[PDB]
RNA sequence: UAGUUGGUGGGGUAAUGGCCCACCAAGGCGACGACGGGUAGCCGGUCUGAGAGGAUGGCCGGCCACAGGGGCACUGAGACA
RNA sequence: GUAAUAGCGCCGGCCAACUCCGUGCCAGCAGCCGCGGUAAUACGGAGGGCGCGAGCGUUACCCGGAUUCACUGGGCGUAAAGGGCGUGUAGGCGGCCUGGGGCGUCCCAUGUGAAAGACCACGGCUCAACCGUGGGGGAGCGUGGGAUACGCUCAGGCUAGA
C-alpha cells in the first residue's frame, strides 16, 4: 500500500476471541450439575470420559470435564469450573475444579494432589 | 586450533518401493575463536560420517571476522532466502544476545559482545548461511578508507 | 532459604569441584574424588550430547551454587551488572565478590561461604566498626572487615584465623591477623578471579 | 498572542460574517509524510468589506456568535478563485458518493 | 512524466555500475549537479562533467570501482554498496540537527539539503542544521 | 488562603516532609504551588532542614501564612531574624 | 438541522456569547463523515518491546461527573450544595 | 540459651530432570504434537532427579515472541491478493533557466513543556525492596531574529515531457 493510502485507509488492528465464555472473564464460575453423563474419545481415543452438564451462575449452560481417577459428582452438585478444554471430547471446554464445592477430590492421590484437591496424607 | 560446533542433524528420508530410505544432514560450525569461523553441510548416511564430512566441509570455507575488542566493527542486516538476519556491535559485558544458531557460529567466530535479531524465515540452515554472509561482508574503517582512496 | 542439603552432590552435578565446604573439600573426600559423576541412579550412564541450553543452564548453575545464592537474588545482582556500564560479565563478578558474606570467606574467618554467612548473620562480622548481620551486604572499597571483639575469643575464630597464618590473600584485599582485621581494597577483576566460570555462557542464558 | 490566521473566503452568503478557508501542514505522527488538512472558521465582517475569492488573516477574538471566535484582520491578496474552485468542487462530489456516486 | 529528477539520478548511477559503466549520461539540474559534487568529494565517484547530448545539458558521471577479483566472477566490488532515495515526492522526510542518521555506522554517508546548501551528514551536524533527507549512500 | 506547610512524604515511620506553599484548601498531599524546603523529623543526616529562605521570604511577602510548625522550621534557617 | 447559522435591539452575569428573548435574514453541518447506534469518565504515568509500537490508566496526584432516580431554586465571596 | 516450619510444580519433544512396579484404547493424561489395546522414560504409585522455595502450581486476563496490519518492518504470474477495460472529478505527485516572496523546510534566542515515573550520580533504613537530594535527556506549541538548497507561490523565459 502506498504511503498515501497508509494515511487514508491506515492498518487495521487484529482483534484475538476468547475460548472461554466462563463470562465475566473470570478465573472461575460455579454451576450446577444437571446431567452426570459419560462421553465416548474422538478420532482414535476410545473411553468413557466422565463428563458433566452445568448450569452456570454465568447464565451459560455448559459441559465440562471431571477429571481425577473416581469422583462422586450426581444430578444436582454444586461445582467450580476453571476452563480448559479436552483434546478428545468435542464440546467440553472446561474442567471441574476437584475439591471446591459437591465435586470431593480423589481418594487415594498420592502424587499431583494440589490438582485433584486432595489433602495431605499424614504417613503413619 | 579449531573448536567444533555442531549446530543441527536431521533424519531426512526418501522413497523407493519397499519403503522409506533415510540420510543425515549435519550443520557444523568450526572456530579458533580467533577471528576465524567456517559453516559446513554435510550430508551422509549415518550420523558420524555426516558431522565428519560436515566438519572437513566447515574447514574449507572459513571467514575471516573484523572483531575489534571482542564485539563488530557495524551493524549488517542480510537477508538469505526468507531468512534475515541482524547483528549489532555492543560494548563488553553486554554477552553474545542471539539465538543459538547465530550465536555457535558468532561464539567459535571470536565474538563475545553481540547484539542479534533473526527475521523472516528462521530456517537454522539459512540463518546459518545468512549469518555467514553477514560476517563476510563486515568491513573496517580500514578497509573502507583503503576502498575510497583513489 | 539458601539450598542447605546435601551439598557434594552440587559438587558431582557439576562434574566440577566446589568448596563448598571449605576444609575436607581437600581431605580426599570432597567425593570429587575418586566420584566424579552427577549424583542419583543414572550417574555412571554414559552423557548425551547437551542441548545449548543445558550447557547454558549447568554454567549459571555453577557460578551460583558457588555463592550459595538463590536464583531470586543471583538474578538481581546480573539486571543490575547489565545496566552499569562495563563488561557486563566482570562487572557481574565483581558485586558477587562484593557480598560481605563472601569477603569474610575470602579474608579466612570462614572455612567456607555457608560458614561466612552464619558468622555474619549470627553478629559476629563487623564492617567499620558498626557490626552488619546482612549476608547480602555489599563491601565497598576501603571498608575494614573485622571480626566481633566479643567473638574474637570464639574457638572457632580463633582456629580459622591460626591456620591463616601465612596464607597469602587476594591482591583486591589484605587483612591484619593481629586485630583480626582486613580490607577491601578494590573490585576483584575477572582476572582475579580463578572461577572455574565462563560468565560468557551466564550472559547469553539470561539473553534468551 | 491573540492566534492570527491565513486563508481563503469560501462564502459570502451571511451577514457580517464571511467563512475562511484555512489550510494546515504538518508531519504525520507515526509516517512522518507532511499531510494537509484543512477548517473553516466563520469570520466577522461588519463592514460586509471582504468578498467572495478574498485571501484574509484572521484574529482570534471575543466570541461574536456560537461557533464565531474570528475577525478578518486584513487582506493579504484580493481575488483568486482557482482556491474557491477546488473548495466547491470537492463540495460537489458529495453530492453524491451515497446512494448514487460523484461525477469526474 | 519524469516524475522524481534526484530519485532518476541515483537510479541511473546505481543501474550504471551494476553492469560496470565507465560513464553514464543525467539529465542536468543545478540541484543534481549539488549532489554530485558530495558523491565526489566523498569519493564515491571518480567526478562528473557537464556535456550536451542531442543539444540538451547532462552530467557525466564518472563511475568508480574497487579492483578485479580472484576465483569464479572477477567483478570488481563496488564503492557504490548502496545508494537510497529517502525524502520523495509524496512523503518529504525532513530532520532535525539531532535526528540526522548515522549511516553504516559512520561508513557511510547521508546527503542533506539545508538552508545552509547540500551537505553530508557529518557537515550539517558540524554546521548545525538540519533540512530534507535526501539519500543515504555507503 | 496560600500557606506554607509541610507535606507528608516519607514512609510508614520514616516521615518526610516538604515545606510547601500550596493553597489552604488541597490536600495536604496533593499539589502545591512551589516548593521551598523540606524537614526530616528525626534527623536522620546531618543534613535534616534546607529552607531555601529566600523564597520563603518572598510567599510571605505575599499572604503566605505558615502552619505552625512551618514557621518554627522557617525561623530556624532564620527566615525572621530581621538583624 | 430551526435557536438552527448570522444580524439588530434587549434580558441575565463578575464577564464574552443564541446563554436567554423579540424582530430580521436564510441559513448552518456533512464523505476532511454531519446525523444516528454502541462503548467510555479523560490525563503525569504503568506493563511490554531492541525500537517503532502495542496494551493500560486500579492504588497515588490533576481535571470532570454523579449523590436512592428526575427536576428546582434559596442563602451566600463561593452551592444549584 | 535449645540443633531447632517445608513445601509446591515438573522429569516424551518444545524443556533441565529416568529407572521398577501396577494398568492393558481401560483407568486416565493432554498447551501443541500426541500417550494407553501385556516391555508405556507420556496413565497411577514408588525410588531417584530437575526447578523454585513460605512457597509451589492452576485458572483468568494484558504485552512479548508476532516483520502475524509490516511507519521502523510484508505482500498481490502459479501460495491469500490487480479492479473486466476505459474516460475522467477530488486528491496525491511534478521538465529546463532566471528573479521576487519565505508558506513548508533548516538554524539561533526566548517562553511553555508540572509533580510522580524512567535514566545517572550521591545519600538514609544493618542490605535490598522503599525513600531522600541533585543533575541530565525529552516531542509539541507561542514570540523575535536568520538561511533559501529543495518543496510551494508570483513573475519572466526555454524546450528535453505533453
Amino acid at each position: 500500500p502506498t504511503i498515501n493510502q497508509l494515511v487514508r485507509k491506515g492498518r487495521e488492528k487484529v482483534r484475538k476471541k476468547s475460548k472461554v465464555p466462563a463470562l465475566k472473564g473470570a478465573p472461575f464460575r460455579r454451576g450446577v450439575c444437571t446431567v452426570v453423563r459419560t462421553v465416548t474419545p474422538k478420532k482414535p481415543n476410545s473411553a468413557l470420559r466422565k463428563v458433566a452438564k452445568v448450569r452456570l451462575t454465568s447464565g451459560y449452560e455448559v459441559t465440562a470435564y471431571i477429571p481425577g481417577e473416581g469422583h462422586n459428582l450426581q444430578e444436582h452438585s454444586v461445582v467450580l469450573i476453571r476452563g480448559g478444554r479436552v483434546k478428545d471430547l468435542p464440546g467440553v471446554r472446561y474442567h471441574i475444579v476437584r475439591g471446591v464445592y459437591d465435586a470431593a477430590g480423589v481418594k487415594d492421590r498420592k502424587k499431583s494432589r494440589s490438582k485433584y484437591g486432595t489433602k495431605k496424607p499424614k504417613e503413619a | 586450533d579449531f573448536e567444533e560446533k555442531m549446530i543441527l542433524i536431521r533424519r531426512t528420508a526418501r522413497m523407493q518401493a519397499g519403503g522409506r530410505r533415510f540420510r543425515f544432514g549435519a550443520l557444523v560450525v568450526v572456530g579458533d575463536r580467533q577471528g576465524r569461523v567456517g559453516l559446513g553441510f554435510g550430508k551422509a548416511p549415518e550420523v558420524p560420517l555426516a558431522v565428519q564430512k560436515a566438519g572437513y566441509y566447515a574447514r574449507r570455507n572459513m571467514v575471516e571476522v573484523p572483531l575489534q575488542n571482542g564485539t563488530i566493527p557495524h551493524e549488517i542486516e542480510v537477508e538469505f532466502g526468507a531468512s534475515k538476519i541482524v547483528l549489532k556491535p555492543a560494548a563488553p559485558g553486554t554477552g553474545v544476545i542471539a539465538g543459538a544458531v547465530p550465536r555457535a557460529i558468532l561464539e567459535l567466530a571470536g565474538v563475545t559482545d553481540i547484539l542479534t535479531k533473526e527475521l523472516g524465515s528462521r530456517n537454522p540452515i539459512n540463518i546459518a548461511y545468512a549469518t555467514m554472509e553477514a560476517l563476510r561482508q563486515l568491513r573496517t574503517k580500514a578497509d573502507v578508507e583503503r576502498l575510497r582512496k583513489g | 532459604g539458601r539450598y542447605i542439603g546435601p551439598v557434594c552432590r552440587l559438587c558431582r552435578r557439576e562434574g566440577v569441584k566446589l568448596y563448598l565446604k571449605g576444609e575436607r573439600c581437600y581431605s580426599p573426600k570432597c567425593a570429587m574424588e575418586r566420584r566424579p559423576y552427577p549424583p542419583g541412579q543414572h550417574g555412571q550412564k554414559r552423557a548425551r550430547r547437551p542441548s545449548d541450553y543445558a550447557v547454558r543452564l549447568r554454567e549459571k548453575q555453577k557460578l551460583r551454587r558457588i555463592y550459595g545464592i538463590s536464583e531470586r537474588q543471583f538474578r538481581n545482582l546480573f539486571e543490575e551488572a547489565s545496566k552499569k556500564k562495563g563488561v557486563t560479565g566482570s562487572v557481574f563478578l565483581g558485586l558477587l565478590e562484593s557480598r560481605l558474606d563472601n569477603v569474610v570467606y575470602r579474608l579466612g574467618f570462614a572455612v567456607s561461604r555457608r560458614q561466612a554467612r552464619q558468622l555474619v548473620r549470627h553478629g559476629h562480622i563487623t564492617v567499620n566498626g558498626r557490626r552488619v548481620d546482612l549476608p547480602s551486604y555489599r563491601v565497598r572499597p576501603g571498608d575494614e572487615i573485622a571480626v566481633a571483639e566479643k567473638s574474637r575469643n570464639l574457638e572457632l575464630i580463633r582456629q580459622n584465623l591460626e591456620a591463616m597464618k601465612g596464607r597469602k590473600v587476594g591482591p583486591w584485599l589484605s587483612l591484619d591477623v593481629e586485630g583480626m582485621k582486613g580490607k577491601f581494597l578494590r573490585l576483584p577483576d575477572r582476572e582475579d578471579l580463578a572461577l572455574p566460570v565462563n560468565e560468557q555462557l551466564v550472559i547469553e542464558f539470561y539473553s534468551r | 498572542p491573540k492566534k492570527v490566521l491565513t486563508g481563503v473566503v469560501v462564502s459570502d452568503k451571511m451577514q457580517k460574517t464571511v467563512t475562511v478557508l484555512v489550510e494546515r501542514q504538518f508531519p504525520h505522527p507515526l509516517y512522518g509524510k507532511v499531510i494537509k488538512r484543512s477548517k473553516k472558521y466563520l469570520a466577522h465582517d461588519p463592514e460586509e468589506k471582504y468578498k467572495l475569492g478574498d485571501v484574509v488573516e484572521i484574529i482570534e477574538s471575543r466570541p461574536i456568535s456560537k461557533r464565531k471566535r474570528f475577525r478578518v484582520l486584513r487582506l493579504v491578496e484580493s481575488g483568486r478563485m482557482d482556491l474557491v474552485e477546488k473548495y466547491l468542487i470537492r463540495r460537489q462530489n458529495y453530492q453524491s458518493l451515497s446512494k448514487r456516486g460523484g461525477k469526474a | 512524466m519524469l516524475t522524481d529528477p534526484i530519485a532518476d539520478m541515483l537510479t541511473r548511477i546505481r543501474n550504471a555500475t551494476r553492469v560496470y559503466k565507465e560513464s553514464t549520461d543525467v539529465p542536468a539540474s543545478r540541484f543534481k549537479e549539488e549532489i554530485l559534487r558530495i558523491l565526489a568529494r566523498e569519493g564515491f565517484i571518480k567526478g562528473y562533467e557537464r556535456v550536451d547530448v542531442d543539444g540538451k545539458p547532462y552530467l557525466r558521471v564518472y563511475l568508480k570501482y574497487g579492483p578485479r577479483r580472484q576465483g569464479p566472477d572477477p567483478r570488481p566490488e563496488q564503492v557504490i554498496h548502496h545508494i537510497r532515495r529517502i525524502s520523495k515526492p509524496g512523503r518529504r522526510v525532513y530532520v532535525g540537527v539531532k535526528e540526522i542518521p548515522r549511516v553504516r555506522r559512520g561508513l557511510g554517508i547521508a546527503i542533506l539539503s539545508t538552508s545552509k546548501g547540500v551537505l553530508t551528514d557529518r557537515e550539517a551536524r558540524k554546521l548545525g542544521v538540519g533540512g530534507e533527507l535526501i539519500c543515504e549512500v555507503w | 488562603m496560600v500557606k506554607i506547610r509541610l507535606a507528608r512524604f516519607g514512609s510508614k515511620h520514616n516521615p518526610h516532609y516538604r515545606i510547601v506553599v500550596t493553597d489552604a484548601r488541597r490536600k495536604r498531599d496533593g499539589k502545591y504551588i512551589e516548593k521551598i524546603g523540606y524537614y526530616d523529623p528525626r534527623k536522620t543526616t546531618p543534613d535534616w532542614l534546607k529552607v531555601d529562605v529566600e523564597r520563603a521570604r518572598y510567599w510571605l511577602s505575599v499572604g503566605a501564612q505558615p502552619t505552625d510548625t512551618a514557621r518554627r522550621l522557617l525561623r530556624q534557617a532564620g527566615v525572621f531574624r530581621q538583624e
